[PDB]
């Protein structure tokens, strides 16, 4: 549970937020477009990404909000992307964290074809420990965990983003976006008590898109993957009803199929918790593995 | 093509508008002056004949209603690609603030007066042939006991809805929704195409009734996502929680019963709702 290879970077990470002291919207210039942007501060020759969530409310929220999202000055991790500092501007709350390079793995996904097993074999230790993290050190679960929130760079590090810290900007979000792909547990669509369990089944859904190139529920038939029009409603009612989605039994290894299978178990009981997924076979074999990742990644998306 | 103002039996000569009364999802809504009126003004694509037309149809309508729990329709100039509907300004403030004001008491005999007015109201938009659409608390008016519904039909020619495969959702407009309608939601769906009923106006009731006792909106806690299946499958709370007795909680179970015909007409409910304690 500590590198020292690892160890440098957080603590090259922590001396460039010393640089950066407070901030305003006119230290920001907009370079691109990612809602998110890619912003150049000029007060610190640090290349961010804010993001800014548009707020309407009285004054003692928004303060109530910018108290809670100081907690992630405290959280440091490799696998947990960097926070910097959240201030209030023009109707909008702005969080500037560690900008990454590569992007979401669901844009790196749109790119490649599909993401073969080695890969993903890392990215669930990221995710795994990433998680057991924020459950272990800061008693925070992630309660949004999907490829859109994934991150990765050049330099080859994955980090988790995105995540429940603040329980008041939970509730001044007015509105909710939804579309043909939830990753939500079947416990939270149900209404019952949840626990970190829900991420790791989001995981789950997660690996089995990513290993197959297309989002799996409803799934598909045989015609779709040998190559290889619906309603919200019956979508989630898929996802409570029908037997979990599951790998394709030819071209994974049994480690892997097992793995997603215990993430994807409907009964949060019996599904696979943090640890017990920390010494699973699957990612037993991919740690003691050597995948030049910041490879595969520059060479497939062109940077 | 064209609506013009002298078309109204309301006598117009000179039309001001002032501040901008609150923000809101459909055109903008400023404080006006004829006496005191409410100017929602609306913007439409220059040459979209097909939804224009079928604009005509709805206020054609309105201009018929006069009833003393509904907002008084007074006027509607339509020159694209700019729009405007005149109501009368209300006095007041709305039920959704008023519910959620701790300084405000809210018996369970005023509750169930309240709940009654809109029912009048909605008696009587029925009566007429006008589904509301987006009856809520946010769109009825309450001042020392005259309640007033606004913003009916509105929603047919709203386009709340508009990101790539991603519906947009506000809080508060699922737990609204008849689960015949929740069930079809999709990132493809229009407000003009929705099957709205007067039995869904009628769950929309319901749904104000939970929040009169309640004094927060059902669902409170749970995301947009859960909201959906919960609701296509009839699963709805109580509100035996907080200790409201077997009628004002049979109540609910009317209103928001699952296969449609089973939910009162306005007039069955107003007969039901005479008969509490
Ligand atoms: C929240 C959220 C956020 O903060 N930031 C800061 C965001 N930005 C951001 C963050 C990090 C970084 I690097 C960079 C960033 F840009 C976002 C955000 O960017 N985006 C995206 C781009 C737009 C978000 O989408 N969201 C967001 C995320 C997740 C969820 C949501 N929406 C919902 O979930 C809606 C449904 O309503 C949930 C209501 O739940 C409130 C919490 N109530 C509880 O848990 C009660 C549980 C309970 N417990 C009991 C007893 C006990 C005993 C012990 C414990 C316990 C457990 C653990 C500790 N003790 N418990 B017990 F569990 F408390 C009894 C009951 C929206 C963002
Ligand atoms: N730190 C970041 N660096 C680079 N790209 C990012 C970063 N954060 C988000 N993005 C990208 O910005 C886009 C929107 O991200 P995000 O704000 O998380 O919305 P979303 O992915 O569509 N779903 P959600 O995270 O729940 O709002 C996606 O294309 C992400 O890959
Ligand atoms: N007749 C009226 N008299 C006074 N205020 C009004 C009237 N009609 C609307 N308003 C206010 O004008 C603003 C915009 O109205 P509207 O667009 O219906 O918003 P809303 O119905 O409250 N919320 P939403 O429909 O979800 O966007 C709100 O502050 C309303 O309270």
């Amino acid at each position: 549970e500590l590198d020292e290879q690892q160890r440098k970077r957080l603590e090259a990470f922590l001396t460039q937020k010393q640089k950066v002291g407070e901030l305003k919207d006119d230290d920001f210039e907009k370079i691109s477009e990612l809602v998110v942007f890619k912003v150049s501060h000029k007060p610190s020759g640090l290349v961010m990404a804010r993001k800014l969530i548009h707020l309407e409310i009285k004054p003692a929220i928004r303060n109530q909000i910018i108290r809670e999202l100081q907690v992630l000055h405290e959280c440091n991790s490799p696998y947990i992307v960097g926070f910097y500092g959240a201030f209030y501007s023009d109707g909008e709350i702005s969080i500037c964290m560690e900008h990454m390079d590569g992007g979401s793995l669901d844009q790196v996904l749109k790119k490649a074809g599909r993401i073969p097993e080695q890969i993903l074999g890392k990215v669930s230790i990221a995710v795994i420990k990433g998680l057991t993290y924020l459950r272990e050190k800061h008693k925070i679960m992630h309660r949004d965990v999907k490829p859109s929130n994934i991150l990765v760079n050049s330099r080859g590090e994955i980090k988790l983003c995105d995540f429940g810290v603040s329980g008041q900007l939970i509730d001044s979000m007015a509105n909710s976006f939804v579309g043909t792909r939830s990753y939500m547990s079947p416990e939270r669509l149900q209404g019952t008590h949840y626990s970190v369990q829900s991420d790791i089944w989001s995981m789950g859904l997660s690996l089995v898109e990513m290993a197959v190139g297309r989002y799996p529920i409803p799934p598909p038939d045989a015609k779709e993957l040998e190559l290889m029009p619906m309603a919200i409603f019956e979508l989630l009612d898929y996802i409570v009803n029908e037997p979990p989605p599951k790998l394709p039994s030819a071209v994974f290894s049994l480690e892997f199929q097992d793995f997603v299978n215990k993430c994807l178990i409907k009964n949060p009981a019996e599904r696979a918790d943090l640890k017990q997924l920390m010494v699973h076979a699957f990612i037993k074999r991919s740690d003691a593995e050597e995948v030049d990742f910041a490879g595969w990644l520059c060479s497939t998306i062109g940077l | 093509t064209s609506i013009f103002l002298q078309e109204w039996d309301i006598p117009f000569e000179q039309l001001e508008i002032g501040e901008l009364i609150g923000k809101g999802r459909f055109g903008q809504v400023y404080h006006g002056r004829w006496g005191e009126v409410a100017i929602r003004l609306i913007d439409i694509e220059r040459d979209n004949e097909d939804q224009l037309k079928a604009f005509k149809r709805e206020v054609m309508a309105y201009r018929q209603t006069r009833h003393e729990n509904v907002v008084l329709f007074m006027g509607a100039c339509m020159s694209p690609p700019h729009l405007a509907i005149i109501t009368s300004l209300c006095k007041g403030r709305t039920l959704y603030s008023v519910v959620r004001d701790a300084k405000i008491v809210l018996d369970v005999n005023k509750t169930r007066q309240i709940a009654q007015e809109i029912v009048k109201g909605m008696g009587y938009l029925h009566a007429k042939g006008i589904l509301h659409k987006d009856l809520k608390s946010k769109n009825v008016f309450y001042d020392n006991g005259k309640v007033v519904i606004t913003d009916f039909g509105l929603f047919s020619i709203s386009g709340v809805l508009q990101r790539e495969d991603k519906l947009r959702i506000q809080n508060g407009w699922l737990c609204h929704l008849a689960p015949e309608i929740i069930r079809q939601l999709s990132p493809d769906t229009e407000e003009d195409k929705l099957p709205f009923s007067k039995h869904s106006d009628v769950f929309a009731l319901g749904t104000i009734w939970y929040e009169l006792h309640a004094r927060e909106w059902p669902f409170k806690t749970q995301p947009a996502e859960a909201i959906i299946w919960q609701m296509g499958t009839g699963m709805k709370p109580n509100l035996s929680q907080i200790g409201m007795g077997k009628e004002i909680s049979d109540i609910l179970l009317f209103c928001w019963a699952f296969e449609q015909e089973e939910r009162p007409t306005f007039t069955k409910l107003m007969d039901m709702l005479e008969k509490l304690p």
